[PDB]
Protein backbone atom coordinates (compact mmCIF):
# COMPACT_ATOMS: atom_id res chain seq x y z
CA UNK A 1 0.00 0.00 0.00
CA UNK A 2 0.85 3.52 0.92
CA UNK A 3 0.51 5.22 4.04
CA UNK A 4 -1.43 8.64 2.63
CA UNK A 5 -4.46 6.66 2.54
CA UNK A 6 -4.90 5.87 6.46
CA UNK A 7 -2.54 8.69 7.29
CA UNK A 8 -5.09 10.70 6.15
CA UNK A 9 -8.12 8.67 7.11
CA UNK A 10 -6.87 9.07 10.33
CA UNK A 11 -7.30 12.98 10.74
CA UNK A 12 -10.93 12.01 10.28
CA UNK A 13 -11.79 8.95 12.18
CA UNK A 14 -10.55 11.33 15.15
CA UNK A 15 -13.11 14.53 13.85
CA UNK A 16 -15.29 11.38 14.46
CA UNK A 17 -15.26 10.93 18.37
CA UNK A 18 -14.53 14.89 18.21
CA UNK A 19 -18.20 16.19 17.17
CA UNK A 20 -19.19 12.82 19.35
CA UNK A 21 -17.98 14.37 22.82
CA UNK A 22 -19.25 17.99 21.55
CA UNK A 23 -22.77 16.77 21.30
CA UNK A 24 -22.88 15.23 24.56
CA UNK A 25 -21.52 17.63 26.36
CA UNK A 26 -24.31 19.91 24.39
CA UNK A 27 -26.84 18.31 25.40
CA UNK A 28 -26.48 17.36 29.28
CA UNK A 29 -26.07 21.50 29.90
CA UNK A 30 -29.26 21.56 28.21
CA UNK A 31 -31.33 19.79 30.66
CA UNK A 32 -29.11 20.97 33.70
CA UNK A 33 -30.11 24.70 32.28
CA UNK A 34 -33.93 23.03 32.12
CA UNK A 35 -33.35 22.34 35.96
CA UNK A 36 -32.10 25.14 36.94
CA UNK A 37 -34.65 27.26 35.67
CA UNK A 38 -37.54 25.14 36.48
CA UNK A 39 -36.88 25.08 40.15
CA UNK A 40 -36.15 29.10 40.29
CA UNK A 41 -39.60 28.83 38.85
CA UNK A 42 -40.80 27.03 42.15
CA UNK A 43 -39.67 29.12 44.18
CA UNK A 44 -40.97 32.64 42.04
CA UNK A 45 -44.30 30.59 42.45
CA UNK A 46 -44.07 29.13 46.04
CA UNK A 47 -43.44 32.28 47.36
CA UNK A 48 -45.86 34.14 45.32
CA UNK B 1 39.61 10.99 26.62
CA UNK B 2 35.94 9.94 27.70
CA UNK B 3 34.27 13.00 26.02
CA UNK B 4 36.05 12.63 22.86
CA UNK B 5 35.28 8.43 23.21
CA UNK B 6 31.48 9.45 23.79
CA UNK B 7 31.47 11.22 20.26
CA UNK B 8 32.99 8.38 18.30
CA UNK B 9 30.67 5.46 19.68
CA UNK B 10 27.83 8.00 19.30
CA UNK B 11 28.99 8.84 15.44
CA UNK B 12 29.67 5.54 14.97
CA UNK B 13 25.89 4.79 15.87
CA UNK B 14 24.16 7.92 13.71
CA UNK B 15 26.22 6.82 10.70
CA UNK B 16 24.76 3.35 10.72
CA UNK B 17 21.48 3.80 11.46
CA UNK B 18 20.30 7.34 9.79
CA UNK B 19 18.79 6.24 6.67
CA UNK B 20 17.03 2.92 8.48
CA UNK B 21 15.40 4.87 11.12
CA UNK B 22 14.57 8.45 8.59
CA UNK B 23 12.71 5.10 5.99
CA UNK B 24 11.05 3.34 8.78
CA UNK B 25 9.83 6.64 10.80
CA UNK B 26 8.37 8.39 7.68
CA UNK B 27 6.57 4.52 7.15
CA UNK B 28 4.85 5.12 10.05
CA UNK B 29 4.47 8.56 10.10
CA UNK B 30 1.43 9.62 13.19
CA UNK B 31 1.69 5.59 13.42
CA UNK B 32 3.88 5.28 16.61
CA UNK B 33 1.15 6.99 19.37
CA UNK B 34 -1.53 6.32 17.51
CA UNK B 35 -4.07 3.57 20.08
CA UNK B 36 -5.38 2.06 17.09
CA UNK B 37 -2.67 0.84 14.82
CA UNK B 38 0.01 -0.93 16.38
CA UNK B 39 3.61 -0.85 14.00
CA UNK B 40 6.65 -3.72 14.20
CA UNK B 41 9.82 -2.34 12.20
CA UNK B 42 11.87 -5.22 10.72
CA UNK B 43 14.92 -4.89 8.30
CA UNK B 44 14.62 -7.40 4.78
CA UNK B 45 16.93 -8.23 2.60
CA UNK B 46 15.73 -8.03 -1.29
CA UNK B 47 15.95 -11.74 -1.54
CA UNK B 48 14.20 -12.15 1.61
CA UNK B 49 10.94 -10.02 1.21
CA UNK B 50 8.69 -12.22 -0.98
CA UNK B 51 8.68 -15.25 1.67
CA UNK B 52 8.22 -12.48 4.35
CA UNK B 53 5.50 -10.59 2.09
CA UNK B 54 3.71 -14.61 2.29
CA UNK B 55 4.77 -15.30 5.60
CA UNK B 56 2.74 -12.05 6.88
CA UNK B 57 0.02 -12.33 4.59
CA UNK B 58 -1.11 -16.12 6.11
CA UNK B 59 -0.56 -14.75 9.76
CA UNK B 60 -2.70 -11.55 9.42
CA UNK B 61 -4.68 -11.83 6.17
CA UNK B 62 -6.09 -9.06 4.19
CA UNK B 63 -6.06 -6.60 7.00
CA UNK B 64 -2.74 -5.51 6.93
CA UNK B 65 -0.27 -2.40 5.35
CA UNK B 66 2.95 -3.83 4.51
CA UNK B 67 5.13 -0.63 2.75
CA UNK B 68 8.72 -0.30 2.70
CA UNK B 69 11.46 2.21 1.55
CA UNK B 70 14.90 1.15 0.72
CA UNK B 71 17.90 2.51 3.06
CA UNK B 72 20.73 1.71 0.88
CA UNK B 73 21.11 -2.03 0.90
CA UNK B 74 18.04 -4.16 1.40
CA UNK B 75 14.81 -2.31 2.86
CA UNK B 76 13.72 -1.56 6.37
CA UNK B 77 10.16 -2.85 6.26
CA UNK B 78 7.26 -1.61 8.17
CA UNK B 79 4.13 -3.54 8.43
CA UNK B 80 0.88 -2.05 10.09
CA UNK B 81 -1.75 -4.78 11.79
CA UNK B 82 -4.42 -3.98 13.95
CA UNK B 83 -3.59 -3.95 17.86
CA UNK B 84 -4.31 -7.82 19.15
CA UNK B 85 -2.45 -9.15 15.73
CA UNK B 86 0.20 -8.15 16.50
CA UNK B 87 1.44 -11.51 17.62
CA UNK B 88 0.10 -12.90 14.67
CA UNK B 89 2.76 -10.72 12.91
CA UNK B 90 5.97 -10.92 15.05
CA UNK B 91 5.23 -14.97 14.59
CA UNK B 92 5.55 -14.60 11.40
CA UNK B 93 9.10 -13.35 11.71
CA UNK B 94 10.32 -15.24 13.98
CA UNK B 95 9.73 -17.80 12.37
CA UNK B 96 11.48 -16.48 8.63
CA UNK B 97 14.25 -16.25 11.31
CA UNK B 98 13.70 -11.76 10.76
CA UNK B 99 14.80 -10.04 13.64
CA UNK B 100 13.18 -6.76 14.50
Amino acid sequence: GLIKSLAEKEKQLLERLEAAKKEAEERVKRAEAEAKALLEEAEAKAKA
Amino acid sequence: TRQKQELEEELALAQAYLEPLERLAALAHGLDKSPFLRVIPFLLTEKELPLVEEALRKALEDRYLLAHEAYAGGVPALVVVHRKEVDQAKAALSRAGVAE
